[PDB]
């Protein structure tokens, strides 16, 4: 199956494009460079089976950065509770959350 | 936003022109006037019969040659890179391969229409 | 939620996909695929990928032209079928539209998971970056990196195109 | 699942690592090598049979080349097989030594203290 | 200078959102105000949903599509 | 996953289903194949742009190439069968059985 | 077709397979698949007739659909994890779609329908290529993602492939359809043990390849594509029919021939994972393949069918073209069992 | 998994630099030549800590230095500076090439009023060094302890005991 | 020597367009390897500061690195202004 000619000859035919933390042009970073770098450093050299259980925290953080599902859930809960507090009318959101703010540089 | 307004305005003006064309004049339509035109005599067959294409192979080649323009279009940005040797070599290689494709299609009588 | 632009464009994309997936006469299928390509191109520009959308739109407009040219020759169908001219085509079109509307309603009002995960709406604007830097286009730089990083990709793609020309000429030879 | 493809320190396309030189090479009178030579001889006989030639004596150089090539390939094949089995045994013994709690040495009773049920045959 | 002002602006928007969230979620059963989502404690760039989530629509449209729609 | 990702996945599923049902014409199935290609391109572009994967921006363009190489193939085949039957109906492809 | 063009098309097919098996990037594997299919299509249409053209159209449609779901599975895996390396497929839905796409690419049941038609529609050399070389890339891809493969789906498809091949091969009088159904059954046998041991998969594939090469090369030697056409070979070259019958015995899995070695090695492996029912069913189902090999052996070698008068003229001419590797393929397809432990060199 | 430390709104207070983009662009070269030191400390802090909350004071000092720069410009000669930056502001792309005479007048005013020298081409893009007393952070990524790797392969190689041990084979 | 000359004359007499295109392509292929200004182009591309130059931390033994932009140390763009 996998004949690792690239590793044998050090050719690097397609290893420059496998991850987002690997030498982007003009040093442009990915949205989750730190998370991917941390997970890769955690999981390096310990095998897939061990990395699936021991680097689960870093992978969970990386997936959270990638898809932001829990952040969307938190924001949805915040906005739903805000709407429920506004419908009956005892919130009165602040003026700087309505467009009457004095902006800074 | 601005481009959407432009497209909406253009489409709306064209549709308004169509509406004025189809609602202003007095129309008197009958069967003979709306019949198909074939220079005065009734058509023999239907205009929805197969119509042979003698340039079908050129049409197929046009798809790949159109993909090659998509490949070659980022060249102005590519010319700004540090590895000018590799960039120039790869661009020339792609153009040479497309030229060889054209030459092979030319020599094998592929650019000639069917009879 | 805001201006519904991305949502409306995605909905029209799905509608065009249903329109050419009901399989009417290939003229109308090509029309639906063209409108879907344009709508997807607009979707892509709404995320910052102007070049990719134009390129996709540009590639598709011409592919369809070749497809129209071939339909007028080999798929003529003296009574061409439109979406309302046949019971099967209209049934497929209405089924696709109804299924799309039900999915949109289920994923919009509530948080329903269909195959992969669920969705609560909020507009696609939420997942953006806030990154504020650059005197260049990141998408343009990434695409242009094909001629410095993607030497292998250029080699294999050019070889594939040359082989494709040879292959189509071999196939259409006949005899 | 693959058991030895991801072994640490493995050269991708070596087919014979340097550590394999620590193992005794197969003897040239190995029965497996003789079987490979027999396979080459049978290949030569079949080749003679297909081409409508005298089966036993058509080509002696062709048969000799067949046998020689089969033996030559079989030598390195046996070397690699022996090296792989030695690697398997080495890894197994190392794992057993490194995990004493999972392979406990159990004091074994004599048959005088064990009670086996007797089932008469009648 | 632009970097410093951007840092201050982002921190101010986050702090304003936090001070509000301390008010809307006073009476929710088990809400931890300002609780992070990631396990790690290092800085994470805001999502633009966390900076403009509790603001008017026209600021949201600006911050999302202003550069794309400016022609 | 917002509504856009789900809509693009639904478009791909619709195109795949339309391909898997054949009515009469081979050209319509080729159109469905082109639709699958367009949906894949759009989804990959959206995913790559969202995460700011700079290099991966060249990935969709390559995805387009082997698109028409697949299209140019099918059209080619569609010619030859037509030259045998004067029509592109998939009914005529019944010389070989199971 | 021009010999230079044929050679470059063959080398393009093999280069696509090589790119599939040497790439660590999913996009490169997809590109290799596309190249292999693109260069494979004209090889099936080398001889032009309506039947060959129909086979190429069906093959193109099937492989294109499989490629589309392959690409979508890659995109889904990228969406749920920003990874392009070929690895254990963090998302289960993408894994399922990839399994389905590779199943259609290999021809596992119930995606088996196109295999007999494509095999019957093309020549013997194209059939040999399709049934031997085209299986390397999908199996190489599967051997890399076996840790994430759902055992239920893969084993269901393997059992279905074995059953369907054994049942389909029973009703065939055309040799190419028999070969296709045998290929389906052997694909099931390969994929049955893949989630447990990929070394057994590689060994099974190698043995199947050598037996299929011997079979197809013997069928090319005696220009027969039907049972009755092959029934005339005893009156022209008996040795070809004798070697053919020995090869058919080997393919059926009868000891001590080589075809017994892979099955024996697979069942044993499946018994180390407390899998007893599945190997028993597979072994019992292989008897159908054995039966429709024995029917061919009865027709061609163990009995003498009536011949024709003109055959006498063929007695005055020899097979001008020689295949050098045929005796080696026959020997490797029959007399290899005593060298079974050498499979340790495959891991 | 923890509450996020955010500074109070009083810690984010600073005297803002309220000049427009054109005004900043007109004096950009002299600003980078004169206020290079606090800017370089702030940038080094920003890139080393990777946290906007750990380098607020450096930003305040950057703002203060910019304020001193603009105050000196206002005090010594502001009329040529205004004539230059109005011209810079006119252009839609804010092109330096459109107004070289106003730039020349401003440069000649600052050369003899304050001794300022406009940097040459390529000097402002140089990579410079920073002397700082801020300790170098040890774990800016807040990394956890890395898992211990698989132990090793050690010892010599011996032939397999009783060969392959596969079924009846004795080798 | 002579066969190529007659072939080129015949090609110019019958297909001038192909002769011109092949000559232009050959020149475009060959000339860049024999030009001294390719290095200048590479250096100009290298001298464009797209992103911010992050300053280094002084460990006390960096003579080559400058401390202020107008110090003589560091790269110089003098060759670009005179080109
Ligand atoms: C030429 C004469 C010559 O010089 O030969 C020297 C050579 C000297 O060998 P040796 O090391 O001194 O003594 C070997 C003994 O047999 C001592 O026996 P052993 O322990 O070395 O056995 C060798 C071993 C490994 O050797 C083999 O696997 C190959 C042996 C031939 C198998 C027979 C199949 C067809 C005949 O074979 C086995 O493990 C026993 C099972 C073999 C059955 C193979 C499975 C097929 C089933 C039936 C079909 O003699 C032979 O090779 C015997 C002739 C063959
Ligand atoms: C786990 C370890 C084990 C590994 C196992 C691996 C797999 C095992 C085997 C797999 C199954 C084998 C199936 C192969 C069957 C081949 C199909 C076929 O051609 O027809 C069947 C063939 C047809 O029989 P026929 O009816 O007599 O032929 C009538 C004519 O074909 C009628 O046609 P014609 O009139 O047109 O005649 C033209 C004829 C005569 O040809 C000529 O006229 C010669 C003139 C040359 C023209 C120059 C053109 C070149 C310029 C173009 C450049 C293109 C570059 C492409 C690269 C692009 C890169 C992006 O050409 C041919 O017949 C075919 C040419 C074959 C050339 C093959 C070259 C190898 C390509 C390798 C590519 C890979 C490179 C690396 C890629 C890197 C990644 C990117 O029958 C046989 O050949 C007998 C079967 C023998 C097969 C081999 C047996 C097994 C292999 C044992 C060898 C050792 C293996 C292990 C090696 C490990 C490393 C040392
Ligand atoms: C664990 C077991 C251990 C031992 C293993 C034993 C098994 C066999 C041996 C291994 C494999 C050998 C295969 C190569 C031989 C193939 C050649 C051939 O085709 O035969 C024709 C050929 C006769 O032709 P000819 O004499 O030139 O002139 C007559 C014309 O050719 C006139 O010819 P024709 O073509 O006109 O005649 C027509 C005839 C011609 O048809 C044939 O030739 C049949 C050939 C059989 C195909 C072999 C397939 C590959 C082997 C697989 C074996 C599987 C083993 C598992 C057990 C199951 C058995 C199937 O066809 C028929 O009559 C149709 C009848 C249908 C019967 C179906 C059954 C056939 C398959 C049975 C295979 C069993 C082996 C056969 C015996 C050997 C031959 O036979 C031979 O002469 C060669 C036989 C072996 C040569 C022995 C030389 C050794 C010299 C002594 C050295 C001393 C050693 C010790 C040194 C120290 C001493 C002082
Ligand atoms: C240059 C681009 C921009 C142009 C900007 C101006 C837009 C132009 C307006 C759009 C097209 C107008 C065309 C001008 C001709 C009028 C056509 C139509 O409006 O009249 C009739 C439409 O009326 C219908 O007959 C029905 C009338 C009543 C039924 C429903 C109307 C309900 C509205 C309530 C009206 C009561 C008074 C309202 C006071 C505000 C159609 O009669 P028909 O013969 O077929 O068509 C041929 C018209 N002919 C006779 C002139 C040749
Ligand atoms: C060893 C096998 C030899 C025989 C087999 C041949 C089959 C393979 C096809 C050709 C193999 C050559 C490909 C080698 C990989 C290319 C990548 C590597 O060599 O470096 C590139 C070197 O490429 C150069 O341009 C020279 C090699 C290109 C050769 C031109 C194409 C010829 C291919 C012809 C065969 C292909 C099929 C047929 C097409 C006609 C660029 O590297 P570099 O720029 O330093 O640094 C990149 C990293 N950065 C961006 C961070 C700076
Ligand atoms: C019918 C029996 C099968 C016939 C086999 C074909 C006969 C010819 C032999 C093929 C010649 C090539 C072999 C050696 C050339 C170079 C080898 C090297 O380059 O490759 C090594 C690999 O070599 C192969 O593993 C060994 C091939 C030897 C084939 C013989 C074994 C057959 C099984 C037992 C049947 C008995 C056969 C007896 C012959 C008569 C690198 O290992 P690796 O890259 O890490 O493995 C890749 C796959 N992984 C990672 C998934 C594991
Ligand atoms: C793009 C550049 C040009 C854009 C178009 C602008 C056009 C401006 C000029 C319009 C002229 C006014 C209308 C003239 C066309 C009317 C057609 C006509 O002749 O109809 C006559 C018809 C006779 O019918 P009957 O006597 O009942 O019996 C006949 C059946 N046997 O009489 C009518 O109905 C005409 C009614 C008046 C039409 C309304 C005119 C209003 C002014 C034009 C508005 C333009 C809108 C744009
Ligand atoms: C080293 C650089 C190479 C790469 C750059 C190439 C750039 C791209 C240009 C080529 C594109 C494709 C070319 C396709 C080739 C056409 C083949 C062909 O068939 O041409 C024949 C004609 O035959 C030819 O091939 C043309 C003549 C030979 C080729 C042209 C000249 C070759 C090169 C000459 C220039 C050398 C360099 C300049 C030297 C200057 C003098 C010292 C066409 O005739 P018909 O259409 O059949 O006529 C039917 C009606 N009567």
């Amino acid at each position: 199956p996998f004949f690792d000619v690239q590793k044998r000859l050090g050719l690097d035919l397609d290893r420059w494009m496998t991850i987002q933390s690997a030498e982007q042009p003009h040093k442009i970073p990915g949205r989750c460079h730190a998370f991917e770098k941390e997970w890769i450093e955690c999981a390096h050299g310990i095998g897939g089976i061990r990395a699936e259980k021991e680097c689960k925290i870093e992978f969970d953080d990386f997936v959270e950065c990638l898809l932001r599902q829990k952040t969307m859930k938190r924001l949805s809960a915040i906005k739903r509770q805000r709407d429920k507090l506004i419908k009956e009318g005892k919130y009165t959101p602040p003026p700087h959350h309505l467009g009457k703010e004095d902006p800074r540089p | 936003m601005n481009i959407m307004l432009t497209l909406l305005t253009n489409v709306t003006l064209a549709s308004l022109l169509v509406l004025i064309a189809f609602w202003l004049p007095q129309l008197n339509a009958y069967s003979e006037k709306t019949s198909p035109y074939e220079c005065g005599f009734d058509p023999m067959g239907s205009a929805r019969l197969p119509f042979s294409m003698k340039f079908f192979l050129v049409a197929i080649t046009f798809l790949l040659f159109d993909l090659e323009i998509a490949l070659l279009l980022p060249l102005p940005w590519a010319s700004q890179t540090n590895n000018l040797k590799t960039m120039l070599t790869m661009a020339l290689f792609l153009l040479i391969l497309l030229a060889a494709s054209l030459a092979y299609e030319w020599t094998q009588k592929g650019l000639e229409w069917a009879e | 939620m805001t201006m519904y632009i991305a949502f409306i464009l995605s909905t029209i994309f799905v509608i065009g996909f249903v329109g050419f997936s009901s399989k009417p006469s290939p003229i109308y299928g090509g029309l639906g695929l063209i409108v879907s390509g344009g709508v997807g191109c607009g979707i892509v520009l709404n995320f910052g990928g102007s070049f990719l959308g134009l390129m996709v739109f540009l590639i598709y407009l011409g592919g369809m032209l070749v497809v129209f040219g071939y339909t007028t020759a080999m798929a003529t169908e003296m009574y061409p079928e439109v979406w309302v001219s046949n019971k099967t085509v209209f049934g497929a079109f209405v089924s696709g539209l109804m299924m799309e509307f039900c999915m949109v309603y289920y994923a919009l009002k509530e948080e329903e998971v269909e195959i992969i995960f669920k969705f609560n709406g909020l507009g696609d604007w939420v997942i953006y970056d806030t990154g504020d830097s650059g005197f260049f286009s990141e998408e343009a730089m990434g695409i242009a990196a094909l001629y410095s990083y993607g030497t292998w990709l250029v080699i294999v793609t050019g070889w594939s195109l040359l082989i494709g020309v040879v292959v189509i000429m071999e196939i259409t030879r006949g005899n | 699942m693959t058991m030895m493809s991801g072994r640490p320190g493995r050269v991708p396309l070596q087919f014979l690592p340097n550590e394999a030189r620590s193992l005794p090479p197969p003897k040239l009178t190995d029965p497996r090598l003789v079987y490979m030579g027999f396979l080459g001889y049978c290949s030569g006989l079949i080749d003679n049979a297909i081409r409508r030639r005298p089966v036993v004596s058509a080509g002696l150089h062709r048969q000799l080349l067949y046998v020689t090539s089969f033996v030559f390939f079989g030598y390195y094949l046996l070397k690699r097989q022996d090296y792989m089995y030695a690697l398997r045994d080495h890894d197994m013994f190392a794992y057993v030594k490194s995990h004493p709690e999972d392979f406990p040495e159990k004091d074994k009773k004599t048959y005088g203290e064990i009670l086996e049920e007797f089932h008469p045959v009648r | 200078l632009f970097q410093a002002e951007k840092d201050r602006r982002v921190l101010q928007m986050l702090r304003e959102n936090l001070e509000e969230e301390a008010i809307i979620m006073k009476d929710v059963p088990d809400w931890k105000v300002g609780e992070s989502v990631f396990h790690t404690t290092r800085w994470v760039t805001p999502m633009m949903g966390e900076l403009y989530g509790l603001r008017t629509n026209e600021e949201i449209l600006s911050a999302t599509y202003g550069f794309i729609w400016y022609t | 996953m917002p509504l856009v990702y789900m809509n693009i996945i639904m478009a791909f599923a619709i195109a795949l289903a339309g391909l898997l049902m054949y009515r009469s014409h081979l050209m319509s199935s080729l159109l469905c194949l082109e639709g699958m290609m367009l949906s894949l391109f759009i989804m990959s572009t959206l995913i790559i742009l969202n995460t700011h994967f700079t290099l991966a921006n060249m990935m969709p363009i390559i995805l387009l190439v082997f698109a028409a190489c697949e299209a140019a193939l099918g059209l080619s085949l569609l010619v030859m069968v037509s030259n045998t039957y004067g029509t592109d109906y998939v009914q005529n492809l019944n010389l070989l059985q199971c | 077709m021009n010999p230079i063009i044929y050679t470059t098309l063959i080398m393009t097919v093999m280069s696509g397979t090589m790119l599939v098996m040497i790439s660590s990037h999913w996009l490169l594997i997809w590109i290799g698949f596309e190249m292999n299919l693109l260069a494979m299509i004209p090889v099936l249409m080398k001889n032009f007739n309506p039947r060959a053209t129909e086979a190429a159209t069906k093959y193109f449609l099937t492989q294109a659909t499989a490629s589309m779901m392959l690409m979508m599975a890659i995109i889904i895996n990228l969406l749920y994890s920003g990874q392009w390396t070929i690895t254990k497929m963090f998302n289960p839905v993408a894994m399922t779609m990839m399994t389905m796409a590779l199943a259609m690419k290999l021809g596992l049941s119930p995606f088996h329908f196109w295999v007999p038609e494509v095999t019957q529609g093309i020549s013997l050399q194209a059939g040999l290529l399709l049934l031997t070389w085209q299986k390397l890339a999908p199996l190489s891809v599967l051997c890399q993602i076996s840790q994430s493969i759902n055992p239920n789906l893969m084993l269901t498809m393997a059992m279905l492939s074995i059953l369907i091949g054994g049942w389909g091969g029973l009703n065939q009088t055309q040799l190419r359809k028999i070969m296709a159904y045998s290929s389906i059954a052997h694909m099931g046998w390969m994929t049955a043990v893949l989630p447990y041991n990929t070394t057994m998969t590689i060994l099974n594939l190698l043995i199947y390849i050598t037996m299929t090469l011997a079979m197809f090369m013997l069928l090319i030697h005696s220009s027969a594509t039907t049972t009755l056409s092959l029934s005339h070979t005893w009156n022209k070259m008996p040795v070809i029919t004798s070697l053919m019958m020995v090869t058919l015995l080997s393919m059926g899995g009868l000891p001590p021939l080589s075809g017994f070695m892979p099955k024996w090695m697979i069942i044993q492996e499946m018994t180390k994972n407390e899998s007893i029912i599945m190997p028993t069913l597979m072994a019992m189902t292989a008897l159908l393949n054995l039966y429709f090999y024995m029917r061919l052996a009865y027709s061609s070698s163990l009995t003498m069918f009536p011949s024709t008068n003109n055959m006498k003229m063929k007695w005055q001419f020899e097979h001008t073209k020689q295949m050098k590797l045929l005796p080696t393929m026959i020997v490797l397809s029959t007399l290899v069992l005593p060298m079974t432990p050498a499979l340790s060199s495959l891991n | 998994p923890g509450i996020v430390e955010l500074p109070t709104l009083e810690d984010l207070k600073v005297q803002e630099v309220k000049v427009s983009s054109s005004v900043l662009k007109a004096a950009a070269h002299h600003y980078g030549a004169q206020c290079d030191k606090p800017n370089k400390e702030f940038m080094l802090c920003r890139w080393e800590e990777k946290d906007p909350r750990r380098c607020l004071e450096e930003g305040k000092l950057v703002n203060q230095c910019a304020l001193d720069f603009f105050r000196q410009i206002k005090r010594h000669c502001a009329e040529p500076f205004t004539e230059y930056w109005t011209c810079i502001d006119y252009s839609g792309l804010q092109l330096f090439r459109h107004c070289r005479k106003q730039q020349a007048k401003f440069d000649e005013c600052v050369l003899d009023k304050l001794g300022w020298v406009r940097p040459d081409l390529g000097e402002l893009s140089k990579v410079t060094k920073v002397k700082t007393d801020r300790p170098l952070p040890e774990n800016p990524y807040h990394s956890r302890a890395r898992p211990e790797p698989n132990p090793e392969a050690e010892g010599d190689l011996k032939p397999a005991k009783h060969g392959s041990r596969l079924f009846f084979w004795t080798m | 020597a002579g066969r190529i000359a007659s072939f080129l004359k015949n090609a110019w007499a019958k297909e001038p367009v192909l002769v011109a295109s092949f000559a232009i392509g050959g020149l475009a292929i060959i000339l860049p390897s024999l030009s001294p200004y390719t290095n200048y182009a590479i250096r100009i591309n290298r001298a464009t500061p797209y992103n911010y130059p992050v300053p280094l931390r002084d460990d006390g033994n960096m003579p080559d690195v400058p401390s202020h932009p107008q110090d003589p140390q560091g790269p110089s763009l003098e060759w670009l202004k005179n080109l």
